[PDB]
C-alpha cells in the first residue's frame, strides 16, 4: 500500500501503480473504488465517474491508470482501490489489484484577533476569527486559565469545501491591562492566539 | 470477504480430491471467479481456476484438473488425479468481478492428503 497526504485545498493524484496500452484498454476493466463505493469506471473503453466525483476528477488513463482529485474535500480521506481486470481466453481475470490511502490535512490558520472601539466608555470589543479547516472548531476565551464568557460566537460549514469557518465577539474593559487567548479546538488538535493590553 | 473451506480432506484410491468452498456474497454476484490456489514452502500455485455467472452450473475448461458446480454461495470443487506427491495445502480463493465493486476472498485452504496406491 502507498500513502498520500496532501492539503485540503490542494491536488492529488492516486496512482494505480500500473498502465495499460491503448491496444488493451477496450478489454479491459478497470474499478476505481474507495472502501467498497465506486469512484469510477471504464468497461469497453468506456467511462463513468460517480456523482461524488462527477466533476472534481480526472482520470489520467496514460499516467499509471491514475486517479486526479482537484478540489479536495476531508471526506476524500480514505482507502481507494485500483482493480484492472483484463479479458483473457475464457474471461475477465485479474491483472493488477493496486491499494492507495489518501490522508487530507486541513490544519486551522492561526486565528486573528482584532479590535475596535465602541461607544461604550472604556468597554472594548475584539473579534477572534479563523476558517478553511476541518472538522468541527470550538473556540473558548482565556485571561488568567479562565474560560470567559463571550458575546456571540458562530460556527459554519461550506456546504461544498466541507470546510469550517469561526469567529467570535468578547468586550473588556480598557482600564485594567489585559492578557487575552484566543483558543481553538478541532478533533485531537488546537489552534489558538493571544491578544495583549496594557494601559 | 471471507471464505469457508474444510480443514482436512483425504482424497481417494484413483486421485479425487473433493470440498466446499463457500464464500460471503456481500451484495448481486451475477461474476464469480473462482480459483484453487495450492501452497507449498509457501510458495503458491494456481491448480486451476473459472468464471461462472452466479446462475450458472460452474464450468471448468477441458485443460483443467478440476471441475465443480455451484449453489448460491457455494462452489463444490473436485480436483483431480492427485499423485501423493503433490499433497498439500489447497486454498480457494474467490473473485466477484462484476459488476464493481470488486471484492476477494481468500479461504485457509484445505489440506488435502493424497496417497500413491502399493
Ligand atoms: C510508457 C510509460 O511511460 N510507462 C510507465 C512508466 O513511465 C512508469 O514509470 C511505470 C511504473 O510502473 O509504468 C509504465
Ligand atoms: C453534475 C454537475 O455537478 N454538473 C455541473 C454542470 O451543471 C455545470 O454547468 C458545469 C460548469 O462547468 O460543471 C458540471
Ligand atoms: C470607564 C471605567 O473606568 N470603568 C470602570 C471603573 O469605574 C471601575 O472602577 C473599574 C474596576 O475594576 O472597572 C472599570
Ligand atoms: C453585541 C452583538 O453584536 N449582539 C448581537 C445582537 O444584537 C443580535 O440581535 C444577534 C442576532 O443573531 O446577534 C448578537
Ligand atoms: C493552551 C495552548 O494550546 N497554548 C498554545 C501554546 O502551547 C503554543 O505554544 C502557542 C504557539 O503559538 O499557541 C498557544
Ligand atoms: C456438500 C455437498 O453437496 N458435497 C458433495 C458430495 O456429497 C458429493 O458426493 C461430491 C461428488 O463429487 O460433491 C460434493
Ligand atoms: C477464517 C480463518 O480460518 N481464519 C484463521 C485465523 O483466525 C487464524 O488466526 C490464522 C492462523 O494462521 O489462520 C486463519
Amino acid at each position: 500500500v502507498i500513502h498520500v497526504t496532501k492539503e485540503v485545498k490542494e491536488v492529488a493524484t492516486l496512482s494505480c501503480g500500473h498502465n495499460v496500452s491503448v491496444e488493451e484498454l477496450a478489454q479491459t476493466r478497470i474499478y476505481w473504488q474507495k472502501e467498497k463505493k465506486m469512484v469510477l469506471t471504464m468497461m469497453s473503453g468506456d467511462m463513468n465517474i460517480w456523482p461524488e466525483y462527477k466533476n472534481r476528477t480526472i482520470f489520467d488513463i496514460t499516467n499509471n491508470l491514475s486517479i486526479v482529485i482537484l478540489a479536495l474535500r476531508p471526506s476524500d480521506e480514505g482507502t481507494y482501490e485500483c482493480v484492472v481486470l483484463k479479458y483473457e481466453k475464457d474471461a475477465f481475470k485479474r491483472e493488477h489489484l493496486a491499494e492507495v490511502t489518501l490522508s487530507v490535512k486541513a490544519d486551522f490558520p492561526t486565528p486573528s484577533i482584532s479590535d475596535f472601539e465602541i461607544p461604550t466608555s472604556n468597554i472594548r470589543r475584539i473579534i477572534c476569527s479563523t476558517s478553511g479547516g476541518f472538522p468541527e472548531p470550538h473556540l473558548s476565551w482565556l485571561e488568567n486559565g479562565e474560560e470567559l464568557n463571550a458575546i456571540n460566537t458562530t460556527v459554519s460549514q461550506d456546504p461544498e469545501t466541507e470546510l469550517y469557518a469561526v469567529s467570535s465577539k468578547l468586550d473588556f474593559n480598557m482600564t485594567t491591562n489585559h492578557s487575552f487567548m484566543c483558543l481553538i479546538k478541532y478533533g485531537h488538535l488546537r489552534v489558538n492566539q493571544t491578544f495583549n493590553w496594557n494601559t | 470477504m471471507h471464505v469457508a473451506q474444510p480443514a482436512v480432506v483425504l482424497a481417494s484410491s484413483r486421485g479425487i480430491a473433493s470440498f466446499v468452498c463457500e464464500y460471503a456474497s456481500p451484495g448481486k454476484a451475477t461474476e464469480v471467479r473462482v480459483t484453487v490456489l495450492r501452497q507449498a514452502d509457501s510458495q503458491v500455485t494456481e491448480v486451476c481456476a473459472a468464471t461462472y455467472m452466479m446462475g450458472n452450473e460452474l464450468t471448468f475448461l477441458d485443460d483443467s484438473i478440476c471441475t465443480g458446480t455451484s449453489s448460491g454461495n457455494q462452489v463444490n470443487l473436485t480436483i483431480q488425479g492427485l499423485r501423493a506427491m503433490d499433497t498439500g495445502l489447497y486454498i480457494c480463493k474467490v473473485e466477484l468481478m462484476y459488476p464493481p465493486p470488486y471484492y476477494l476472498g481468500i479461504g485457509n485452504g484445505a489440506q488435502i492428503y493424497v496417497i500413491d496406491p502399493e
